[PDB]
């Protein structure tokens, strides 16, 4: 979200951030993740200019 | 004409949808059946053992008929 890279804000991103410091909600958090990736991909499918490679 | 690879999302998969949900057992109901299998269970036993007793007085009166032995 601070820093874009190539072509990032215009994609939707979704950040999971919990509580607690422990092993459990860090585990959760990168599931939380992966449910929230596909998102990203989808929008990748519905924006693609053709032009150079 | 010009072919490049070509956009397609149509459903958009779902962006993140919950799956795990409430089945089955609800949580006051469960225990009407779990404790209600219990007192199901020592009704049906202790009828059994008390057709045992039955059993039980014929076997050791077997011994007292038997004299001779």
């Amino acid at each position: 979200k601070t820093q874009p890279y190539d072509v990032y804000d215009q994609v939707e991103f979704d950040v999971p951030i919990g509580s607690r410091g422990d092993c459990y909600d860090r585990y959760l958090c990168r599931v939380e993740e992966m449910r929230q990736s596909i998102r990203i991909i989808s929008q990748c499918l519905n924006k693609m200019p053709p032009g150079e490679i | 004409x010009x072919x490049x690879x070509x956009x397609x999302x149509x459903x958009x998969x779902x962006x993140x949808x919950x799956x795990x949900x409430x089945x089955x057992x609800x949580g006051y109901s469960m225990f009407a059946v779990g404790i209600g299998a219990l007192l199901f269970g020592y009704w049906s036993m202790m009828k059994w053992n008390r057709e045992r007793r039955r059993l039980q007085i014929e076997d050791f009166e077997a011994r007292i008929a038997l004299m001779p032995l």
